[PDB]
RNA sequence: CGCGGGGUGGAGCAGCCUGGUAGCUCGUCGGGCUCAUAACCCGAAGGUCGUCGGUUCAAAUCCGGCCCCCGCAACCA
RNA sequence: AUCAACGGAUAAAAGUUACCCCGGGGAUAACAGGCUGAUCUCCCCCGAGCGUCCACAGCGGCGGGGAGGUUUGGCACCUCGAUGUCGGCUCGUCGCAUCCUGGGGCUGAAGAAGGUCCCAAGGGUUGGGCUGUUCGCCCAUUAAAGCGGCACGCGAGCUGG
RNA sequence: GUGGUAAAGGAUGUGGCGCCGCGAAGACAGCCAGGAGGUUGGCUUAGAAGCAGCCAUCCUUUAAAGAGUGCGUAAUAGCUC
């Protein structure tokens, strides 16, 4: 039966995990995991909350200011680029809780 | 007669004679907001305690303060815009809506029961 | 089932086809539409 | 990956004809007049390879890698005076002998060399005994 | 996609740029002061110098490009 | 004598202009044109290994072929004796590789529901919420609520943030 | 409607070409009845005793000799070949 968690960025997620019994671990993984994404998704990160039921990772479930410096630098359009890119390293981290459950449960 | 949103009156459920509304309820363009419609629309006014309380609501019509027409030519006026409340697909909250006889009302007839309930004076 | 391609006798035995022009092959199984047209 | 411990930091250019020959073990494959085939795409072989003969069927795989390329850094503009690296690939031009020995037999590889055949970017050619070769 | 700034004993930097040689601090092992602990008295202890591949009779070092950390850069279009 | 911006104007030398001017020139950009098609947008190709019996309903890892030419640019010869350069309303229209209605195929299809795949422009294809925005989120939806063309349709017709 | 700017790979397109299955004691079919007679699993035996997940490497007939290609589950049937 075991117990098949699952995962999402942060931790411990909602409340799921039971017991996956005879490969029901991936059985379900692709249809409850893939919670079709917690109808909201909050921020533009783009978290990854996988599927920790006990492994080994199972389950695989942003500003447009880029374009306004228009018709050139291959350059300067980086230099804004890693402004916003800086800026995940340091939200994913120092922005705590980034757990929007209580949706549907399905 | 015809809305999008406005003020219009509700008289019924509220708990307070009013209405804003949202829109016409079927096809798509229509601008109009003909008479014997449900309608989308949400109160502004406040309540009495209550139970309906803000938000959102789907549901119909009563009156015009802008010419109908009858097939049979009756004509009607009235310078007052009340309408209709509804929960569901249908049926009508509450139980009380004072009004008189009229006519374009029933004549959708998917409501039949509510002509009974708003029969009289003023 | 109009694959653009490809198309190698998928209902074991299977026959060519050729007509419009066209050519295709059909057997026994619907599940074979070995339309590469 | 398949370079290593460079005496340079990028060839030159140019590709006319050549010259590989007989085969080595009595199955094999060959093709046309190449362009250069990324590594990853020759490690491919051997990677489309493994699988499918006998999941297991031992065979030598073939040609080395070779040249650079590069789009310096990536979408700007030329400025650099041509440098940075990625990616290897072989020297391919009369149709190079592929290898293919293994003795997995028959049509196991044969069509894996059709899997091969309908790998790689250049139309080839099936080969495998034919008349030998000398060498002192 | 440039730069200029550099990565060192547990941590801290000194020490190097001036080819044949790393030091200063607490914290540190064991030891003195005690009803017990701090204080306070002492010892000893212990360093591929981010990699690397090279110049070199030899490289912490000279030198080069890969690896992290600092800062300047990134125009009117 | 680093006069090494090393054939050197001095022997001794910084900037800043959006307060600028004035000349000249397409013998260098910006929007645009076009160029090839890099990146993008899409379609096939191989078939792993999956997905109660499955390689080829469903998909597609590792790959390849493209095509196409709207974004990214590289370009740069039309031009500097005038290519007025964002969205917005107006009124359009081609194109389909379709987004709703046609007609099928196919089901891991009882059927309705659906999914997926062909073939086809007659049409049609919303009002608002708020910011310069297309875009995007959303609210009710409603048969449905599509891209993209056309100097990023549209200044001798405007708007003008 | 190939001329008519395209790859890949598909293609019993078609053409003629050389190489190899005519066995007129006569074939590959297409046909029709048989389509095996001791040809039945020790490892699943939930049945496989080909026709799910587990060996095929010796005789009987010769009509041919399917170690068995097939559709699948109570073996099995039952239709191919």
């Amino acid at each position: 039966l075991v117990k098949v968690n699952v995962l999402v960025h942060g931790e411990v997620v909602d409340a799921l995990t039971f017991i996956a019994h005879r490969e029901k671990a991936y059985t379900m993984a692709r249809a409850i995991v893939d919670k079709l994404a917690e109808v909201i998704p909050r921020q533009l990160f783009e978290v990854p909350i996988q599927a920790a039921i006990g492994g080994k990772i199972i389950a695989r479930a942003r500003k447009d200011v880029l374009a306004k410096c228009y018709g050139g630098d291959v350059t300067r359009k980086k230099k804004l680029l890693e402004k916003q890119k800086e800026g995940k390293k340091r939200l994913k981290a120092i922005g705590k809780v980034e757990v929007p459950q209580e949706a549907f449960l399905a | 007669m015809i809305q999008p949103q406005t003020y219009l009156e509700v008289a019924d459920n509220t708990g307070a004679r009013k209405i804003m509304c949202i829109r016409v309820l079927k096809g798509s363009n229509a601008k109009y907001a003909t008479v014997g419609d449900v309608i989308v629309a949400s109160v502004k006014e406040a309540i009495p305690r209550g139970a309906v309380k803000e938000g959102d609501v789907v549901k119909a019509v009563v009156v015009r303060t802008k010419k109908e027409v009858k097939r049979p030519d009756g004509s009607a006026i009235r310078f007052d815009d009340n309408a209709a409340v509804i929960i569901n697909n249908q049926l009508e909250p509450r139980g009380t809506r004072v009004f008189g006889p009229v006519a374009r009302e029933l004549r959708e007839k998917g409501f039949m029961k509510i002509v009974s309930l708003a029969p009289e004076v003023l | 089932m109009k694959v653009r391609a490809s198309v190698k006798r998928i209902c074991d035995k299977c026959k060519v086809i050729r007509r419009h022009g066209r050519v295709y092959v059909i057997c026994e199984n619907p599940k074979h539409k070995q339309r590469q047209g | 990956r398949m370079k290593y411990r460079k005496q340079q930091r990028g060839r030159l250019k140019g590709a006319t004809k050549g010259g590989d020959y007989v085969a080595f073990g009595d199955y094999g494959l060959v093709a046309l007049e190449p362009a250069w085939i990324t590594a990853q795409q020759i490690e491919a072989a051997r990677v489309a390879m493994v699988r499918h003969f006998r999941r297991g069927g031992k065979i030598f795989i073939r040609i080395f890698p070779d040249k650079p390329y590069t789009k310096k850094p990536l979408e700007v503009r030329m400025g650099k005076g041509k440098g940075n690296v990625e990616g290897y690939v072989a020297v391919v031009k009369p149709g190079r002998v592929m290898f293919e020995v293994a003795g997995v037999t028959e049509e196991q590889a044969m069509e894996a060399l059709r899997i091969a055949g309908h790998k790689l970017p250049i139309k080839t050619k099936i080969v495998r005994r034919d008349a030998y070769d000398e060498a002192q």
